[PDB]
RNA sequence: GGCCGCAAGGUUAAAACUCAAAUGAAUUGACGGGGGCCCGCACAAGCGGUGGAGCAUGUGGUUUAAUUCGAUGCAACGCGAAGAACCUUACCUGGUCUUGACAUCCACGGAAGUUUUCAGAGAUGAGAAUGUGCCUUCGGGAACCGUGAGACAGGUGCUGCAUGGCUGUCGUCAGCUCGUGUUGUGAAAUGUUGGGUUAAGUCCCGCAACGAGCGCAACCCUUAUCCUUUGUUGCCAGCGGUCCGGCCGGGAACUCAAAGGAGACUGCCAGUGAUAAACUGGAGGAAGGUGGGGAUGACGUCAAGUCAUCAUGGCCCUUACGACCAGGGCUACACACGUGCUACAAUGGCGCAUACAAAGAGAAGCGACCUCGCGAGAGCAAGCGGACCUCAUAAAGUGCGUCGUAGUCCGGAUUGGAGUCUGCAACUCGACUCCAUGAAGUCGGAAUCGCUAGUAAUCGUGGAUCAGAAUGCCACGGUGAAUACGUUCCCGGGCCUUGUACA
C-alpha cells in the first residue's frame, strides 16, 4: 500500500549490509550476477536446514560465503558433504575460486525468515492459522524479542475475496529509523491462493 | 518478459560480437576516409543476421527491457528489489 | 535508577527537557504508595462530599472505612460512620492528630 | 341488519379472503440545502503562461494490409515508453521452422570447432573442406555438432472485480483502536470529552479515569559558520630563486579539497497569559522561537494501478493467443484539444574587447597541441586512466555603435537542393550545417492552471534513455522580484453538537 522496505532505508543506518563486495565499472554488473546464482541456489538445498542469510564479500578474486544458520548439524551432512560440493558451484557458474564459511546464529525461532518460514511450514502442514498464529506469535514473546508484528495474507479458510490479519504485540517502532528490524516476508503455497506472511521483529534499541 | 525472448536473447547478443569483434577490423580502412569500393560493401551485407545495433540491453536476472540501467546491468523494479534485499553493496536511498 | 544513580545524564538534554515532566507529576499522586507493598489493610476517607467518587469505589469491595461524613451526604455506604465537622481546617487536624498518637502502638 | 335522522349522514358492528408479520423504545453509524469550529497560494490581495495563433506530444477522429497495448472522473494523455528503420513488437504479412528457439529426457553417430564455394532476400540451404584435442584403467565419454522417437518445450495470452508482491489518492491531514476501571439488564459509552494552547491526540490546569501501543515529533542526509586532519593531480598569506607561471624552494598558510568535535535549549531576561505550557521583545551569533530543505506516508475507504515483468488460484492457442527470416508500420493528417517551449520587441539582425561559476563527465574512451571544414566536418591525436589529461570554462554583466518599436531592419515559417558526419541499414520514419528563400504573430476572447525568499520566474550547466534521435526529463551556476487584511464565497476538510419509516 504505502510503505518503504525496512531494510532498504536502514542499510545507510546502523543495520549493516547483508552482502558487501566491491569492484569497478565494467565488472560491476557481472559480480552481483554471480552473487545471485548462489543465493537462488543455496535455498534449494538448505531449505529445511533453517536458512537465515547469505553474506558475500570480495577480498581478492574470491568470495567469503558467510552462511548464517540455526540448524547446522544437518548443514554439514556426513562431515564433508558440503565443504567442497558447495565450493564446486561457485568456481564456474559464478566464476569465483572461493571458500565456504558456515556459521550458526542461535535462537532458531527468532530470525526473520525463521519466524516467517515456520508458519509456512505449519501452513504447508495446513494447520489452523487461528491455532498457528497465536502460538507462533508467542514463540517470540517466549525467548525475548521485544515486540512482534505478524500479518498473514488472505485466501484463508474458505473464501475467494478474503481479508488481512494482524497480531500487533509489544512494540514495533519501524517508522522511527533507529530500530534494527529483522524483517523478511515469505510465501506459502497452499493450493487455493498465495497465502503470504509479513513478519516484523524488533531486536532492541541501539 | 515475453518468455520466448529469452530464447532470442542469446541469439541476438552472442553472435553480434562473435562475428563483429574482428571482422570490423578486417574492413576498417575502406569505407572510412582513407582513399571506396563495393567488394567491402559485398563483404558488408552478404549475410544480414549479425547486428551489433540490435542489442536492446535486456535485464540480467529476469529480463525486462524497459528501465534498464547502465552501471547496474539491471532494470526498473530489479534495481529496487536488489537494493531492498541488500543484494547491491553500498547503496542507500539518495538524500542530501 | 536514573535518580539514585548518576545515570540521568544520558539521553541528551533536549530529551531531558520533557523527561522532568513525569518527574514533576509521577511523585504527586503516588506519594504513600512507593513504600507500600500490599493492599490497604484499612480505609480512611476524610470527607464524603468531595471524594464520594472514591467512596463509591471504596464500598464496592468491602473494606472498613473510618469516614467523617457531612450534614448533606449520601451516608449509607460507609458502615462505620461519623458526622463530624469535615470542613474548617482548624478542625480537620483535631481528628487526624487525635488518631495518630496511638497507631505506632497500634501494630504493637 | 337495525336504530336515531327531512336528508347529507352517524352510531352499533361482521365474514370469506390475504400476509409471517405489523410495532414500540433504544445505542452505534447512514443521508439532509441540522448547525457550529479552525486551518489550508482554499478563496481574496500578489504574479505569469495557458486557451488565439509559429509550434512538441499522445489521447485522438478518419487514414493504415498494421498505425499492438496499458492507462481513462479528477490521479488516462513529453514520464508506463528513462526513447520506434530492424530488434524492441506485443502489429501485419512475403519467407517459412515443426521435437523444434530452448530445456528436462534417452537413443545413435559425429570431438566440438575451423576454411570456403555455391544459391538465396536472408533464414534455410548444395555442401565440400577442416580437424579428431581432452577424460580415456580405450568398454565409454565431458560437451555440443545430427536426426530418428516421446513424455510435450513453447503463448508481452484472459479478470489485480481470485489473490502474492509492488502501487495512485485522501494525507504530513492528525488521526486511529486495545489491556485494566466503573457507570449501566444489556448492545455501548467513559479512555478520545472541558480551560485554552500549538504544525500537531503538542503540552499543561480541570479531568470518570489509570494505562499503554500506531501515528505528528527527534533518530537521519544535507547545507547556513568554527576548530582539529594534513598536504596530491590543488592552492601562495609570509619568505624568497623567479626564465611573474606555485614557475622553483618552502609553507599547511590564504583558500580549495574530505574525516571528525562544538554551538541552539524560548536557553537567558522582561512582559503576556491562571502563577500553566505556549508565546510577545531584548541580548548574542553565521544560527531563535520544530536553523532550513530533504528523507520518512498510521488504521485504512477506494472490485483503481502491473494477470504484459517475474510471480499468479482459474481459463486457455499446443504442425500453436507458437516458433523461425527478409521487410514494413507504430512518425498518414484533413485536424479537435491535455501540457510545454519560440515569438509578437521602451533591442533585434549584427559585428566587436575586458569579467568570472558550481555541478560534473571518460579505455568498444575523453579526445586535445596541431593541421583543418564556408559551416557542418576530415586528418594529427600528447596526456589522463582520471582536483594531472580530455571533456569545456560559459552566461545575462560591461566598453561600443548598429537599429526605432514599423510584419521588417521584430519574427520565424514554407518550398527546393550543396558539403561531410552517423550507422549494413533514414526516401517513406537520421539530425547538426554554408547561402538565398523573410509566412503565421503587434501579448491571444470566454476563461483556466500555477506559485510566499536566492521565492514565480529569467538566463547559464551536465546526466541518463543512448550505433546515431533532446524542445523535454533528471540534477547544478548567475541576476533578482510583487507582497500576506481576511475567512465572505468556493475547494478541501475535519472535528463538537441537531432532525428522517434510509442499511
Amino acid at each position: 500500500g504505502q510503505k518503504v522496505h525496512p531494510n532498504g532505508i536502514r542499510l545507510g543506518i546502523v543495520k549493516p549490509w547483508n552482502s558487501t563486495w566491491f569492484a569497478n565499472t565494467k565488472e560491476f554488473a557481472d559480480n552481483l550476477d554471480s552473487d545471485f546464482k548462489v543465493r537462488q541456489y543455496l535455498t534449494k538445498e538448505l531449505a529445511k536446514a533453517s536458512v537465515s542469510r547469505i553474506v558475500i564479500e570480495r577480498p581478492a578474486k574470491s568470495i567469503r560465503v558467510t552462511i548464517h544458520t540455526a540448524r547446522p548439524g544437518i548443514v554439514i551432512g556426513k562431515k564433508g558433504e558440503d565443504v567442497e560440493k558447495l565450493r564446486k558451484v561457485v568456481a564456474d557458474i559464478a566464476g569465483v575460486p572461493a571458500q565456504i564459511n558456515i556459521a550458526e546464529v542461535r535462537k532458531p525461532e527468532l530470525d526473520a525468515k525463521l519466524v516467517a518460514d515456520s508458519i509456512t511450514s505449519q501452513l504447508e502442514r495446513r494447520v489452523m492459522f487461528r491455532r498457528a498464529m497465536k502460538r507462533a506469535v508467542q514463540n517470540a514473546m517466549r525467548l525475548g524479542a521485544k515486540g512482534i508484528k505478524v500479518e498473514v495474507s488472505g485466501r484463508l479458510g474458505g473464501a475467494e475475496i478474503a481479508r488481512t490479519e494482524w497480531y500487533r504485540e509489544g512494540r514495533v517502532p519501524l517508522h522511527t529509523l533507529r530500530a534494527d528490524i529483522d524483517y523478511n516476508t515469505s510465501e506459502a503455497h497452499t493450493t487455493y491462493g498465495v497465502i503470504g506472511v509479513k513478519v516484523w521483529i524488533f531486536k532492541g534499541e541501539i | 518478459a515475453k518468455q520466448s525472448m529469452k530464447a532470442r536473447e542469446v541469439k541476438r547478443v552472442a553472435l553480434a560480437d562473435k562475428y563483429f569483434a574482428k571482422r570490423a577490423e578486417l574492413k576498417a580502412i575502406i569505407s572510412d576516409v582513407n582513399a571506396r569500393w563495393n567488394a567491402v560493401l559485398k563483404l558488408q551485407t552478404l549475410p544480414r543476421d549479425s547486428s551489433p545495433s540490435r542489442q536492446r540491453n535486456r535485464c540480467r536476472q529476469t529480463g525486462r527491457p524497459h528501465g534498464f540501467l547502465r552501471k547496474f546491468g539491471l532494470s526498473r523494479i530489479k534495481v529496487r528489489e536488489a537494493a531492498m534485499r541488500g543484494e547491491i553493496p553500498g547503496l542507500k536511498k539518495a538524500s542530501w | 535508577t536514573q535518580s539514585q544513580d548518576g545515570t540521568f545524564d544520558k539521553l541528551t538534554k533536549k530529551e531531558a527537557l520533557m523527561r522532568t515532566r513525569e518527574l514533576e507529576k509521577l511523585e504527586n499522586s503516588l506519594g504513600g504508595i512507593k513504600d507500600m507493598g500490599g493492599l490497604p489493610d484499612a480505609l480512611f476517607v476524610i470527607d464524603a462530599d468531595h471524594e464520594h467518587i472514591a467512596i463509591k469505589e471504596a464500598n464496592n469491595l468491602g473494606i472498613p472505612v473510618f469516614a467523617i461524613v457531612d450534614t448533606n451526604s449520601d451516608p449509607d455506604g460507609v458502615d462505620f460512620v461519623i458526622p463530624g465537622n469535615d470542613d474548617a481546617i482548624r478542625a480537620v487536624t483535631l481528628y487526624l492528630g487525635a488518631v495518630a498518637a496511638t497507631v505506632r502502638e497500634g501494630r504493637s
